[PDB]
RNA sequence: AUGAUGUCAUACUUAUCCUGUCCCUUUUUUUUCCA
């Protein structure tokens, strides 16, 4: 399950070049590589939309208001802030290890 | 082997170990390494006699290559986790549960003991995770440790700990210092070492034992206590040490890496 | 004193500690003040070392070297120490080991040589009347080694008188033991004190103690084996009444009166081993019945021993011996044990050879139908080593009906797998030969219907039996049955299970084999077709014995099937080449070679280049030794275009393929490359200019290969003009690329010659640099090892300086 | 490499002295002389001498290559 | 402990052949006399630097192979890139479609052409001296075009017919003071191709 | 086809004669080749006295043909160089 | 081979050469 | 500590004798 | 301007090789407590 630089950069020139919706002509080019892990390492890490910045006041006031609200429902909570489950998960509990 | 009782012998007065009267003489040689090992021991003069420390040697009972835990303690301090490892160490029996079938889940019992450092720390484990537990027949039954073997090292332990002012070491721990535990052991240990998957000293080819915990993950430098041979030249009781306090103890022994 | 002993400590941790020059040169001196020290130091230095646990091979090897120059430079000053040095070398005397026991032999030759016999003597002497037997063994080895260092007649007189003296009979039989054990140790060298020992043994030959008489008689059994043939009359006089004490001992002292009668047997006159023999086979009979099981081996050696003994007539010994000896030896209990059976089989061998095999075969013919499986296997190997020994001449028509019968009801009961008694079957099928033929249809009938068993394990060695028996089939040339045996395995070819698959290929082998292409039923064109799909497999005895069998079709009978199936046969044994077993894949380059002699070298080279530039993984050197064998035997001028046209491609690692396949094809035709050495030397130029280490070093084989195959041709001018492209890469660190170097450089000593790498090396033997003088002379020293005698005419001319004379004033001698 | 391969005659190091390669080479080169019948017929004919008195002086001359040493 | 250039170039003959670090090795003249030889080789330039042999080129491009002329005079390089460009254009269908239904006679030319090219037309090439180091360079500086004569497409293209215009103006100044031992042949030294001087 | 280890015996040859397993059928002892086995291979001492009758002068298997020099190693003559038989050092 | 030649170094693979894309440093450096 | 103070009891034991059932092998009809 | 240094992956070489390992018995001291 471990992604090397080199296969992420196979990736992208395979998204760029085959579009999205194809995943087994993408897996086709990548030796020991799926296509569900391949259209998982796009939407989870690779994704130029993914927002790799700093949380800001806001974004972690909500994130903390929603994770009051609907308790563990992170692929719910996330795109109401816009980053991804993973990241807004290790975010609450940086914050709680920070209050704590 | 009579490394045990030669110094019973010489603690008796007799001197002429290789003249005393028995029903057949032992072989010379075996009393040539126990007198050398006695030399590379603390107990014996340039003589080749006892001194005050041997009788500290042979006052407990248990064999001197394992007695030189006690003079050992209280030169890195932990004595007890070192007692209770000689505890373990004066078993006769074997330690663990092995049956007929079952295995995986004996197997999986004897892992979830298992500790950096040789065995030694896994049977201080196991005697530790004994205390705190009622001392109960059914923990030992849980975790397959026979409860016929490791009473008796209870009742050993008992009796190190009552002849504890004869030699006059204090209850003494770390609670935490395991390399200060191993640096012990390796006082007590520097004849029993050997590495190149081979002996430093004999220069004979060994084999790790496949119920030690190292058995995967082969060492840089490790001590043993027995060199038990019954298919191949076997390796039983190992611990990790690192050949780098392997020289401040001993020192006549032990040159040129 | 002191300081002696300080020096001696000295000398010692020079010995041990120094090298090996410094413990020579610290011998010497020990060995040049040994008398100036003593024996007193030494020995109490040398005998704690020499007990001591902990020395290692070279330690004791160097003790003894030190204790022998000791002894040496000491001679009889080591007189008091006699009895000291004797007790530690009296263990070493008792030695298990054979080194350890050789050790303490030399020790004991010094300790004779140096001292003297006499104290030796004196010392063993309250020794030999010890109590206790091992005491008394040890006692007799040791003066045993002594006689045996101080010659037979140092002694001869003084071991008559021991044994002689009839203080105690402990000593006496430790005096017999001596002798036994000088005997055992002598051999040849007792030869002329035959006599003198036989007379000295003569009054303990007849002594009433029952162990001094049994050790009396294995003193006269090791003195007939030691000094055989020689001595046959001296030992007479012990021939009167051992053959009455023969008629008078019972247990342990009948089994070694019996021994010496076996071992003084063959030496005698022939009427006189006739008579012997004739009394001695009474108590033979008698002891046939005797359950022990060291005098059941005792009276077989003594039986092959006298069957061995010449003048023991042929009617006599069948009339004799051989029915209570078939009574007694040949049952279940004798077969059960394991050194019994082997002796059994090998005197059975010995008898057979010695009387004919007619009458044991006859006679044992009937236990091959036994129903113990190791009765029967023994039973079946010394009829295998019997007619392999003798033959199948003397066999009867109903003998050889009942042997026939005798192998199949032994080949139809065999739960093991008996491949001796496969091997045995061969053997007396083979050796019957053209004898067999009313048999064949039987033994075809029994093999066909067991081929269809439900074990797998049935089928396989009916195949087995068939390809075992396919020559003396075809011997009689009754093709008519084996061309029906081909059909029912061509029929076969389709199983599953893949040793059965393995053994029906290896007898259709066997059958094309013995029979050839042209009666061959079915056809080649048939077989061939049906063969393609099985190089499919992926199982390695299927895959072994079906390219065995396309190797011989195609280089017997390609004749008959058309160029397109032998490319799809290439098109297959590219895919066969990823095997494991590296026969599959030398068999393999074997068939390309055969297909490429049989329809042309052309496509199959452009079939295996694209193999070579398409593989690039861990197989493809064999697609060059292929491409190698096929231009070895199609004429290598037809494949050096395509191959030096194959090195354009930049691809990485054809261009490697390219020259490890030069390399291999110079190494397969040798001599014969002297044509094309001027076509790759601007290609293994290009080569070796390349950045890639790889393609440096392969060139580096080519030179080496290229070289050694054509010495002694003047292609001396392109060698060293490659040579000046080599010898710049010496300086690499990689070990593959350095041992293609110095190959390079040792097959470029060997062309050339060592004037020119002598010439290379002057130069740089005496460089400032270590690191390369000592590569340099590394290389000179691979030269002068190689051309030690060339190299003096080869010498530069260096004049005379300060230090001494250097020019020869030998070789300006003109005559 | 081997243990006899450097005990080997005209074998060396790159500690080797050239005094020692020298005193060896004229060994070899006395050897090589002794050995060849051609190469002693003629370094001995050419003067007024006998062939087993031309190996003497070359067996005196093998000892005198150890001669003066450094 | 050793003595400097001046006294190894004094002691022996040759002191163009005593190294820059010749001195420091144990013996100087011994090695000062082993390289003054006629049939000695120098030490290989990489035991000086710290890259290794031709190993730090990592950027430049190469010719692939230059076959000979008998080779290329059988031709088979045309049908081989021909038969590489039909292959390269073929499909893995294709692919195992002509492995399990092969064509032969691709090239299927003759033996006597390749036997006539290997025996007939066989050519002795260039061969270096015995002397000869191969360096990282060693493939440039194939002067050795003598000095003192100008060269064949200088000479066609300033006309000079085999007198160059220059040829004058080379004699009335005389010798080149670059290279004062260069012999102008016609001029100065009273000239085979183009190479008219030394 | 070689390893940098085993070294073989460096002892004088004897009147002994190698002899080689059908698992490494056909190499030549030195040089791991294949081609024109000229000379028989000498192993000169206890290698074939005592246990190690008619073994194998490679790997160890029970030895069924006699092993040989190739033609190539004794162009050099590298066959008088001593015993071929592996010991594992 | 793959080589660049403003590191100029080479590259085994195809994605060794594309995960060089450090690279920015020794374009400046190569740009003087 | 030293080498020596380990042999003096081996010397003593030299100078004294042997006796064979001390280390004592058993081995009987060899060849 | 190319030297050292790190278990990071990818190429490459040796006609490298498809492979093995869990103890019979058993023995060794001494000293205090509540109406
Ligand atoms: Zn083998
Ligand atoms: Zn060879
Ligand atoms: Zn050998
Ligand atoms: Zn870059």
């Amino acid at each position: 399950g471990v992604w090397r630089n080199t296969e992420d950069e196979i990736l992208k020139a395979a998204v760029m070049k085959y579009g999205k919706n194809q995943w087994s002509r993408i897996a086709s080019l990548l030796h020991r590589k799926s296509a569900k892990q391949c259209k998982a390492r796009w939407y989870e890490w690779l994704d130029p939309s993914i927002k790799k910045t700093e949380w800001s006041r806001e974004e972690e006031e909500k994130l903390l208001h929603l994770a009051k609200l609907m308790p563990t429902q992170w692929r719910t909570i996330a795109p109401i802030i816009g980053r991804t489950a993973a990241q807004c998960l290790e975010h609450y509990e940086f914050l709680l290890d920070k209050a704590a | 082997s009579l490394g045990n009782v030669v110094l019973l012998l010489k603690s008796l007065g007799i001197h002429d170990l290789m003249h005393f009267d028995f029903l057949d003489p032992p072989p010379y040689e075996t009393l040539l390494l126990a007198l050398e090992q006695l030399y590379a021991l603390g107990a014996l003069n340039h003589l080749g006699e006892l001194t005050t420390s041997g009788r500290k040697m042979a006052e407990l009972p248990v064999d001197p290559m394992l007695s030189k835990m006690i003079l050992a303690s209280e030169k890195y301090s932990c004595s007890e986790e070192i007692l209770t490892v000689a505890a373990m160490l004066s078993v006769n029996n074997s330690i663990f549960y092995r049956p007929k079938d079952k295995v995986v889940h004996a197997d999986n019992a004897r892992v979830n003991f298992f500790l950096p450092g040789g065995d030694h720390l896994v049977l201080l484990n196991v005697y530790t995770q004994w205390a705190e537990s009622g001392y109960s027949s059914q923990w030992c039954y849980e975790n397959f440790v026979q409860f016929r073997s490791m009473r008796r090292a209870r009742d050993v332990r008992e009796q190190l700990e009552g002849l504890l002012e004869r030699v006059e070491v204090g209850l003494s721990s770390c609670q935490g210092d395991y390399i200060r535990v191993r640096k012990a052991i390796t006082a007590g240990y520097f004849y029993h070492t050997a590495r190149g998957y081979r002996t430093v000293k004999q220069q004979q080819t060994v084999f790790i034992h496949p119920n030690s915990s190292l058995f995967e993950q082969q060492p840089r430098w490790l001590l043993y206590h027995e060199l038990v041979l019954t298919t191949k030249e076997f390796m039983r009781q190992v611990l990790e040490i690192e050949s780098s306090w392997l020289l401040e103890v001993a020192p006549h022994y032990y040159k040129a890496k | 004193e002191e300081q002696k002993e300080r020096k001696i400590m000295k000398l010692l941790l020079k010995i041990k500690n120094g090298t090996p020059p410094m413990r020579k040169a610290a011998l010497r001196q020990i060995t040049d003040k040994a008398r100036e020290f003593g024996a007193g130091p030494l020995f109490n230095q040398i005998l704690p070392l020499l007990m001591s646990p902990t020395l290692e091979d070279q330690e004791r090897h160097l003790l003894v070297k030190v204790i022998d120059r000791i002894l040496y430079k000491l001679d009889d000053l080591v007189r008091p120490y006699v009895h000291k040095i004797l007790v530690v070398i009296e263990p070493l005397l008792i030695d298990e080991d054979y080194y350890a026991r050789v050790e303490g032999r030399e020790i004991i030759s010094n300790l004779a040589k140096a001292a003297g016999l006499a104290t030796m003597i004196s010392t063993m002497r309250p020794d030999i009347d010890n109590m206790d037997e091992y005491v008394r063994n040890t006692t007799a080895r040791a003066f045993a080694v002594v006689a045996s260092a101080l010659g037979i007649p140092s002694l001869l007189p003084f071991l008559k008188a021991v044994c002689k003296s009839k203080k105690s009979w402990q000593a006496r039989h430790t005096g017999i033991k001596i002798v036994q054990q000088i005997a055992i140790l002598m051999g040849c060298a007792i030869l002329p004190h035959l006599r003198s020992l036989v007379e000295i043994i003569e009054h303990g030959l007849v002594d009433e103690q029952q162990k001094v008489r049994t050790i009396s008689a294995l003193a006269i059994a090791a003195l007939a084996e030691a000094a055989t043939p020689y001595g046959i009359e001296s030992f007479d006089s012990v021939l009167k009444p051992l053959w009455k004490g023969i008629r008078q001992h019972r247990g342990k002292g009948l089994a070694a009166f019996l021994k010496a009668i076996g071992y003084l047997i063959p030496l005698m006159d022939a009427e006189y081993a006739n008579y012997y023999t004739r009394e001695v086979m009474l108590i033979l009979i008698r002891e046939f019945q005797s359950p022990d099981e060291e005098m059941k081996k005792i009276v077989l050696k003594v039986v092959k021993q006298c069957c061995g003994t010449d003048g023991v007539e042929a009617n006599y010994i069948k009339t004799e011996i051989l029915p209570p000896f078939f009574k007694h030896f040949w049952q279940h209990r004798m077969a059960l044990d394991r050194r019994n059976y082997r002796q059994l089989v090998d005197t059975t061998v010995e008898l057979a050879n010695k009387v004919g095999a007619a009458e044991i075969i006859s006679r044992i013919v009937d236990d091959l139908k036994d129903e113990a499986e190791q009765y029967r296997k023994m039973v079946m190997e010394t009829i295998e080593k019997i007619m392999g020994n003798l033959g199948a001449a003397d066999i009867d028509h109903k003998l050889e009906e009942q042997l026939i019968d005798g192998i199949l009801y032994a080949f139809q009961e065999q739960t093991t797998e008996d491949s001796v008694m496969l091997n045995g079957f061969g053997t007396v099928v083979n050796a019957l030969g053209k004898r067999v033929k009313p048999y064949l249809p039987q033994i075809c009938g029994t093999v066909l219907w067991r081929l269809n068993n439900k074990s797998a394990k049935v089928r396989q060695q009916a195949a087995d039996l068939i390809s075992r028996t396919a020559v003396v089939m075809k011997t009689c040339q009754e093709e008519k049955l084996m061309g029906h045996l081909g059909v029912v395995l061509y029929e076969y070819l389709g199983e599953e299970y893949p040793e059965v698959l393995g053994s029906i290929l290896g007898a259709l082998k066997a059958i094309v084999n013995v029979i050839g292409m042209h009666k061959m039923t079915p056809p080649i064109k048939d077989l061939l077709p049906r063969l393609t799909p099985i190089l499919k497999n992926r199982h390695e005895k299927v895959q072994e014995n079906c390219i065995d069998l396309v190797g011989r079709i195609a280089d017997r009978g390609a004749e008959y099937v058309s160029a397109r199936e032998w490319m799809r046969i290439c098109f297959e044994l590219l895919e066969l080449l990823k095997a494991h077993k590296k026969a599959i894949r030398r068999a393999t380059v074997n068939t390309f070679g055969y297909i490429a002699k049989a329809i042309g070298p052309h496509d199959v080279l452009a079939t295996l280049l694209n193999n070579l530039k398409v593989q690039e993984r861990q197989n493809r050197v064999c697609t060059t030794v292929a491409i190698a064998i096929v231009a070895e035997t199609c004429s290598p001028f037809t494949v050096l275009p395509a191959l030096m046209n194959e090195y354009r491609v930049p691809e990485l690692n054809v261009q490697n393929g390219v020259l490890k396949s030069l390399s291999f094809l110079f190494e397969y035709i040798g001599e014969m490359g002297k044509d094309y050495i001027y076509a790759v030397t601007p290609l293994l130029e290009d080569a070796l200019m390349d950045r890639d280490l790889v393609h440096r070093q392969t060139a580096s084989a080519v030179v080496q290969h290229m070289s050694l195959g054509v010495y002694g041709f003047g292609c001396e001018d392109s060698l060293n003009h490659l040579l000046n492209y080599v010898w710049p890469n010496v300086f690499e660190t990689s070990p593959h690329v350095i041992q293609a170097v110095m190959g390079a450089l040792e097959g470029l000593r060997v062309a050339i010659g060592p004037c020119r790498m002598l010439q290379y090396c002057l130069q740089g033997l005496f460089h400032p640099a270590r690191k390369v003088r000592d590569v340099y002379w590394k290389i000179y020293n691979s030269i002068y090892i190689g051309s030690q005698d060339a190299l003096i005419a080869h010498y530069p001319r260096i004049y005379n300086d300060d230090k001494n004379t250097y020019i020869r004033y030998e070789l300006d001698y003109i005559l | 490499l081997e243990h006899l391969q450097s005990k080997y005659i005209g074998t060396g190091h790159a500690d080797t002295t050239k005094w020692e390669w020298l005193v060896n080479q004229h060994r070899d080169s006395y050897c090589s002389y002794m050995g060849h019948f051609d190469l002693l017929n003629y370094f001995a004919i050419a003067e007024n001498e006998s062939k087993a008195r031309v190996r003497f002086n070359l067996m005196e001359k093998m000892l005198q290559p150890c001669g003066p040493p450094a | 402990n050793r003595f400097t250039v001046a006294e190894l170039k004094q002691l022996v003959a040759r002191p163009d052949v005593v190294e820059m670090h010749d001195v420091t090795a144990q013996d100087p003249k011994l090695l000062v006399h082993l390289k003054a030889t006629r049939n000695s080789v120098p030490v290989p330039r990489h035991w000086c630097f710290k890259r290794k042999y031709l190993q730090g080129k990592r950027g430049i491009e190469k010719p692939p192979f230059e076959l000979p002329d008998f080779i290329k005079r059988t031709g088979i390089q045309e049908m081989r890139e021909a038969l590489q460009e039909k292959e390269e254009q073929k499909t893995m269908k294709s692919k195992m479609r002509e492995k399990v239904r092969p064509k032969m006679g691709k090239i299927d030319i003759d033996y006597q052409k390749l036997h006539d090219a290997f025996f007939k037309w066989q050519t002795k090439p260039k061969l270096t001296i015995h002397g000869d180091l191969y360096y990282e360079g060693k493939e440039f500086e194939t002067r050795l075009k003598k000095p003192g004569d100008l060269s064949d497409e200088l000479r066609i293209s300033l006309g000079m017919p085999v007198p160059p215009p220059w040829l004058i103006a080379m004699q009335r100044y005389g010798p080149p003071p670059s290279y004062p031992n260069l012999k102008i042949p016609g001029l100065n030294s009273p000239l085979y191709g183009d190479v008219f001087g030394t | 086809k070689h390893h940098p280890d085993l070294i073989f015996c460096r002892k004088q040859a004897g009147v002994a004669i190698g002899r080689l397993c059908e698992k490494c059928d056909g190499k030549c002892v030195i040089c791991d080749s294949y081609v024109r086995p000229c000379t028989l291979v000498r192993i000169c001492d206890e290698c074939n006295y005592g246990s190690y009758q008619g073994r194998c002068v490679i790997c160890g298997g029970p030895g069924v043909s006699d092993a040989y020099y190739c033609k190539e190693c004794t162009i050099q003559e590298k066959d008088r160089d001593g015993c071929p038989k592996i010991v594992n050092l | 081979s793959y080589e660049c030649k403003l590191c100029l170094t080479l590259h085994n693979n195809e994605g060794s050469y594309l995960a060089h894309t450090k690279h920015q440093t020794n374009l400046a450096r190569r740009a003087a | 500590e030293a080498v020596p103070v380990e042999a003096y009891g081996l010397a003593m034991l030299r100078g004294m004798g042997w006796k064979p059932g001390e280390g004592i092998g058993r081995t009987f009809n060899q060849v």
